[PDB]
C-alpha cells in the first residue's frame, strides 16, 4: 500500500541529499572550485541539502501517514522551514542568473569589481527574502483555519498574505529569471554571430553548433525551474481565492508539491553535475 | 669558425687524458656509501614518530 | 677545417677508454644487494599560500627553514615544523623560476626570466628583508642559482654560460662556457670545489670552481637534462630529463652507471635529489608524480602522488629527515 | 604552543597570509597579455603606441622581460615582452600559460625582406612559422591570439614596387593594398589549427593614437565575455 510511496520518497531524499552533499563536499575540498560562481552554486547546494534534510523527511512522513502526528507547533515549523529554504532556493537561481548577467554584460566589473563579498551578499539577500516570506505567518497572518484541524498541516489561505508569499516567492524570481536569461540569450547571440568558402562553412557550422547549445542550456534551466515549481505556485495562486467549485485531488497536489521538492534534487545536477570544472573534480576525488 | 674549433680540440684532449678507474671500483665505492650510511638515512628506515620533527614535538 | 677529423679521433679515444674502464656493469656489482623494499611515505605538511605555480624550492642548512619561489612574485620562507611563514619578500619581477637558501641562512637568492641574480638579506638590523645585491651580466634567464659561499654565488643561465658571482662586488669572478645549449640546473659538490650543469644540449658537464674549466663532460641522454645532483658522497650524479630517464654518472668512472626509466612513464623529469645515505634518487616528473628509484638497483621503491598539476621542484633536507616536493598547483608538501 | 614566541610566529605568520592574500586580490585584477613577433616586426612600435600618456597604472636594466603596464578604460593591462629572450621558448614559454590573450606583432613589409643568417629565408615566412608554433602549442590551445599587421604604408609602397608573388608564389591577384593585405591577414589566420577554441583579431596598426588599444580593449573583452559564456555553457 504505503510501502511504494515509502520507498520512492525515501530513494528521492537519499539522492537528493548524496547529491548536495556531494557537490557541497566537492566545493569545500577542492581547490580550484574557488570562485564566486562556485561559491552560488554551493550556497544553492547547502539551501537545496537543508531542504532534503528538514523539509523532505517530514513532508515524506506527513505523505506516507496520510495525517499529521507531529503537533500543531511541530507543524507550523515544518510550514515555516519549508518557504523559508524553499524561497531561498528560488532566490539562489535568480541571485545565480543575475551573477551570469553580470558577467556576460559586463566584463569590466567581473575583473575589476568582481568579488567574493558579491556573492556573499547575494547568498545573505536570498536568505533574507526566504525569512521575509516565512517568517511574518508565524507573526500574524493566521487565522484560526489553519490550527482549526489537529490532523492537518496547510498553509494559510489569507488573499493577501497569499499573494505576498506566492509572488514574492515565485512570481518576481520568475520574472526576474526569465529577463536576466533573455538579456544573457542575446548577449551571447551577439557574441555567436560576430579556401575562403570551407573556411565560411565551417565558421557557420561553428555558429550554428554555439547557437543550438546556448538554446539547449537556457532551455534546460527555464525548463527545469518552470515545470518544477510554476505548476505548484499556479495552485497555491488561484485555489485561495476559489474558495468553493475548485476542489483539489489530493493526488496532483502532492505531485505538485513533490515535483517543487524535487527541484532541489535536480538543482545540484542542472548547476554542478553538468560543467566541466565540477566532473574534473569529481573524478580527481573519485 | 675556425678559432673556436682549436677550443674545442683542446678541451677534448685535456678531457682524455684524465685518469679513470674501473666501474667495479666505482660500483663497490657506491655500494659501500650506501651501506655504511644506510643506519643514518631516515627516509630508507622509517623513523619512530617520538623523534620525528614532523610528526610530534 | 681539417680540426674536425682529430675532433671526433679524440672523441672515439674517449669512448674507447670509456669502454675499456668499463669491465661489469652496476646491476652486476650490487646483485647480490637485497632490495631496499616499497616505501611507505605520507604528506605530513603541505604550506600554503602561494597563488601561482611553483618553479624552485631550497631548503636550509638547519633542515627546518625553505624557500620557494613562484610565478606571483613571491618569495616565502617557510617554517616546516609548524608551516609558518616566517617571511614572504616581494620580487620586482614575477618571472621567477630559481631560488636557493644561504648555507649560513643570512641570504636568499632567486632568478627567472629576468637575467639578475637578485641577493635578498633575510637578517637585517630592522628585521625587513631588503635587496641586498641584483647581479647582473647573464644574457638570457637565470636557470638556476647556488650559494657557493656566503659571499660567493654560482649560477646557470639560459645563454649557455654558467657564472662564478662575488657578491661583495657584484662581477662574475669566473665564467664557465662549452656547453651547447641552455643550462638548466646546477649542483656543486659537497666539498664546495667541483659543481655539474645540465643543459639543453643531453649533456652535463663538471666544472672547477677555482680553476674555471670544464673537467669532463658526460653525454648519456637523448633529450635536454633538466635536473642534476651530485651523490652524498660527491663522487657521482643523477640528471633528470625530458627522454623520461634518470641517469647515474661517475666522476671517476667518467662515465653512466644506471638508467633509471620505466615502460609506464614518458613525461620528463623535472627534479631530482638523492637521500642522505643515496641509496634512494627521488625525482619529480611531468605527471604531478614523484618516483622514489633504488639509486643501486633501477628499480621503483615509491611513488610521492598528492599533487595536482606538475612536480616542478624537489628537495631533500641536509639531514635527510624529509622530502619537500613543490608543485604548479601552488602547494608545498612535506613527505617523510 | 602557549608560548609567547610561538604565538609571535604564528601572529606574523597570519598577517604575512593576509597580505598575501591581498596582493594576490590585486594581481588578479589585471589582464596579462603576452606579446611577441620577429626582430624588427614592430613590437616597439606598438608597445610605443600603448604609452603615451597613460602608464604606471638603484635597479639595474633587465633586458630579459619588459612589462608594459597601462590602463585603457578602467582595464589594467600588463603586456610582457620576451623579445630579448634569446634562448629555446619551450623551457619558459609554459610560465606565460594563463595569459589572457597573445599579441603577436608580424610587419607586413618584411614580405621582401630576408633574415641575415641565410638568404633563402624570408622575414614573413620566418614570422608565419613563429606565429603557427605559438598559436598551436599545448600550453596556449584556449589563448586567443590579437595579430597586429605593422607598417601598412611601407608595405602598400613596397608592393606597388615589387609584386608579393616574392614571398607567395602561391598567390594569384591584383598588387593592390587591399588584395594583398587580405591574403596575408588570410594566410596568417590559416594556422590556427584551433578553430574550435581560440579566436586570432587581426587588425592594421595605424597611426591613430588610440585605435590600436581600443582594438586590444576591444579583443580582450571579447575574450572575457566568451569565456564567461563557456563557463556558463552558453558558447
Ligand atoms: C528534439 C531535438 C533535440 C533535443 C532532444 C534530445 C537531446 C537533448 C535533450 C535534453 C537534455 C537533457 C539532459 C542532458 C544532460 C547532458 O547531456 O549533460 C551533459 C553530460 O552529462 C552526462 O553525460 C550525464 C549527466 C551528468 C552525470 C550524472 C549526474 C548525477 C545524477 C544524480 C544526482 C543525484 C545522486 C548523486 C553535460 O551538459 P551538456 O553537455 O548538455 O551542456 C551544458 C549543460 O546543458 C548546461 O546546463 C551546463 O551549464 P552549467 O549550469 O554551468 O553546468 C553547461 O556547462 C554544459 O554542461
Ligand atoms: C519538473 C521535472 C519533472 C521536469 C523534467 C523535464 C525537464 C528537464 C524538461 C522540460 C522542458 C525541457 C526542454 C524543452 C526543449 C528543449 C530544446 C531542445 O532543443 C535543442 O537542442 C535546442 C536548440 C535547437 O532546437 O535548435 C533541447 C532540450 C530542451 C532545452 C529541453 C531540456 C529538458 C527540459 C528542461
Ligand atoms: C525529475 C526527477 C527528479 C523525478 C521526480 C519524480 C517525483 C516528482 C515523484 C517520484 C515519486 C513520486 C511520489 C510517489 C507516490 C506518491 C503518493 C501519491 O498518493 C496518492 O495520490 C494517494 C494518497 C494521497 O495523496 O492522499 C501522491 C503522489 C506521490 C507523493 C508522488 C509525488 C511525485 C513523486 C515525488
Ligand atoms: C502541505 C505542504 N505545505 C505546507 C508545509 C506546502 O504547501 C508547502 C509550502 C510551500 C510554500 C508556500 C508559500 C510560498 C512558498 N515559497 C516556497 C514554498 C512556498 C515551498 C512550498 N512547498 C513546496 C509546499
Amino acid at each position: 500500500y504505503q510501502v511504494i510511496t515509502s520507498l520512492l520518497l525515501g530513494t528521492l531524499i537519499f539522492c537528493a541529499v548524496l547529491g548536495n552533499a556531494c557537490v557541497v563536499a566537492a566545493i569545500a575540498l577542492e581547490r580550484s572550485l574557488q570562485n564566486v560562481a562556485n561559491y552560488l552554486i554551493g550556497s544553492l547546494a547547502v539551501t537545496d541539502l537543508m531542504v532534503s534534510v528538514l523539509v523532505l523527511p517530514m513532508a515524506a512522513l506527513y505523505q506516507v501517514l496520510n495525517k499529521w502526528t507531529l503537533g500543531q507547533v511541530t507543524c507550523d515549523l515544518f510550514i515555516a522551514l519549508d518557504v523559508l529554504c524553499c524561497t531561498s532556493s528560488i532566490w539562489h537561481l535568480c541571485a545565480i542568473a543575475l551573477d551570469r548577467y553580470w558577467a556576460i554584460t559586463d566584463p569590466i566589473d567581473y575583473v575589476n569589481k568582481r568579488t567574493p563579498r558579491r556573492a556573499a551578499a547575494l547568498i545573505s539577500l536570498t536568505w533574507l527574502i526566504g525569512f521575509l516570506i516565512s517568517i511574518p505567518p508565524m507573526l500574524g497572518w493566521r487565522t484560526p483555519e489553519d490550527r482549526s484541524d489537529p490532523d492537518a498541516c496547510t498553509i494559510s489561505k489569507d488573499h493577501g498574505y497569499t499573494i505576498y508569499s506566492t509572488f514574492g516567492a515565485f512570481y518576481i524570481p520568475l520574472l526576474l529569471m526569465l529577463v536576466l536569461y533573455g538579456r544573457i540569450f542575446r548577449a551571447a547571440r551577439f557574441r555567436i554571430r560576430k579556401k575562403n568558402e570551407r573556411n565560411a562553412e565551417a565558421k557557420r557550422k561553428m555558429a550554428l553548433a554555439r547557437e543550438r547549445k546556448t538554446v539547449k542550456t537556457l532551455g534546460i534551466i527555464m525548463g527545469t525551474f518552470i515545470l518544477c515549481w510554476l505548476p505548484f505556485f499556479i495552485v497555491a495562486l488561484v485555489l485561495p481565492f476559489c474558495e468553493s467549485s475548485c476542489h483539489m485531488p489530493t493526488l496532483l497536489g502532492a505531485i505538485i508539491n513533490w515535483l517543487g521538492y524535487s527541484n532541489s534534487l535536480l538543482n545540484p545536477v542542472i548547476y554542478a553535475y553538468f560543467n566541466k570544472d565540477f566532473q574534473n573534480a569529481f573524478k580527481k576525488i573519485i | 669558425s675556425i678559432a673556436q674549433a682549436r677550443k674545442l680540440v683542446e678541451q677534448l684532449k685535456m678531457e682524455a687524458n684524465i685518469d679513470r678507474i674501473k666501474v667495479s671500483k666505482a660500483a663497490a665505492d657506491l655500494m659501500a656509501y650506501c651501506e655504511a650510511h644506510a643506519k643514518e638515512d631516515p627516509l630508507l628506515t622509517p623513523v619512530p614518530a617520538s623523534e620525528n620533527p614532523f610528526r610530534e614535538k | 677545417d681539417q680540426l674536425r677529423q682529430e675532433a671526433e679521433q679524440l672523441k672515439n679515444q674517449i669512448r674507447d677508454a670509456r669502454k675499456a674502464c668499463a669491465d661489469a656493469t652496476l646491476s652486476q656489482i650490487t646483485n647480490n644487494i637485497d632490495p631496499v623494499g616499497r616505501i611507505q611515505m605520507r604528506t605530513r605538511r603541505t604550506l600554503r599560500g602561494h597563488l601561482a605555480k611553483i618553479y624552485a624550492m631550497h631548503w636550509g642548512t638547519d633542515s627546518r627553514l625553505l624557500v620557494s619561489a613562484s610565478q606571483d612574485g613571491k618569495l616565502i620562507i617557510w617554517d616546516s615544523y609548524t608551516t609558518n611563514k616566517v617571511h614572504a619578500i616581494p620580487l620586482r619581477s614575477s618571472w621567477v623560476m630559481t631560488c636557493a637558501y644561504a648555507p649560513s641562512g643570512n641570504y636568499v637568492a632567486c632568478g627567472g626570466l629576468d637575467n639578475i641574480c637578485s641577493i635578498y638579506n633575510l637578517k637585517t638590523r630592522e628585521g625587513n628583508v631588503r635587496v641586498s645585491r641584483e647581479l647582473a651580466g647573464h644574457t638570457g634567464y637565470l636557470s638556476c642559482c647556488r650559494f657557493l659561499d656566503d659571499n660567493q654565488i654560482v649560477t646557470s643561465s639560459g645563454d649557455t654560460t654558467c657564472a662564478l658571482w662575488d657578491i661583495e662586488t657584484g662581477q662574475q669572478t669566473t665564467t664557465f662556457t662549452g656547453h651547447t645549449g641552455d643550462v638548466m640546473s646546477l649542483s656543486l659538490a659537497p666539498d664546495t670545489r667541483l659543481f655539474v650543469s645540465g643543459a639543453c644540449d643531453a649533456s652535463a658537464k663538471l666544472w672547477d670552481v677555482r680553476e674555471g674549466m670544464c673537467r669532463q663532460t658526460f653525454t648519456g641522454h637523448e633529450s635536454d637534462i633538466n635536473a642534476i645532483c651530485f651523490f652524498p658522497n660527491g663522487n657521482a650524479f643523477a640528471t633528470g630529463s625530458d627522454d623520461a630517464t634518470c641517469r647515474l654518472f661517475d666522476l671517476r668512472a667518467d662515465q653512466e652507471l644506471m638508467t633509471y626509466s620505466h615502460d609506464n612513464i614518458i613525461c620528463g623529469i623535472t627534479s631530482v635529489s638523492f637521500s642522505k645515505s643515496g641509496r634512494l634518487l627521488l625525482a619529480g616528473y611531468d605527471d604531478f608524480n614523484c618516483n622514489v628509484w633504488d639509486a643501486l638497483k633501477a628499480d621503483r621503491a615509491g611513488v610521492l602522488a598528492g599533487h595536482d598539476n606538475r612536480v616542478s621542484c624537489l628537495g631533500v633536507t641536509d639531514d635527510g629527515m624529509a622530502v619537500a616536493t613543490g608543485s604548479w598547483d601552488s602547494f608545498l608538501k612535506i613527505w617523510n | 604552543t602557549l608560548s609567547a614566541e610561538d604565538k609571535a610566529a604564528v601572529e606574523r605568520s597570519k598577517m604575512i597570509d593576509r597580505n598575501l592574500r591581498e596582493d594576490g586580490e590585486k594581481a588578479a585584477r589585471e589582464v596579462k597579455l603576452l606579446l611577441l613577433g620577429a626582430g624588427e616586426s614592430g613590437k616597439s612600435t606598438i608597445v610605443k603606441q600603448m604609452k603615451i600618456i597613460h602608464e604606471a597604472g638603484t635597479r639595474v636594466k633587465t633586458t630579459g622581460i619588459v612589462e608594459t603596464h597601462f590602463t585603457f578604460k578602467d582595464l589594467h593591462f600588463k603586456m610582457f615582452d620576451v623579445g630579448g629572450q634569446r634562448s629555446e621558448r619551450k623551457k619558459w614559454i609554459h610560465c606565460f600559460e594563463g595569459v589572457t590573450a597573445i599579441i603577436f606583432c608580424v610587419a607586413l613589409s618584411d614580405y621582401d625582406l630576408v633574415l641575415a643568417e641565410d638568404e633563402e629565408m624570408n622575414r614573413m615566412h620566418e614570422s608565419m612559422k613563429l606565429f603557427d608554433s605559438i598559436c598551436n602549442n599545448k600550453w596556449f590551445t584556449d589563448t586567443s591570439i590579437i595579430l597586429f599587421l605593422n607598417k601598412k604604408d611601407l608595405f602598400e609602397e613596397k608592393i606597388k614596387k615589387s609584386p608579393l608573388t616574392i614571398c607567395y608564389p602561391e598567390y594569384a591577384g591584383s598588387n593592390t593594398y587591399e588584395e594583398a593585405a587580405a591574403y596575408i591577414q588570410c594566410q596568417f589566420e590559416d594556422l590556427n589549427k584551433r578553430k574550435d577554441t581560440k579566436e586570432i583579431y587581426t587588425h592594421f596598426t595605424c597611426a591613430t593614437d588610440t585605435k590600436n588599444v581600443q582594438f586590444v580593449f576591444d579583443a580582450v573583452t571579447d575574450v572575457i565575455i566568451k569565456n564567461n559564456l563557456k563557463d556558463c555553457g552558453l558558447f
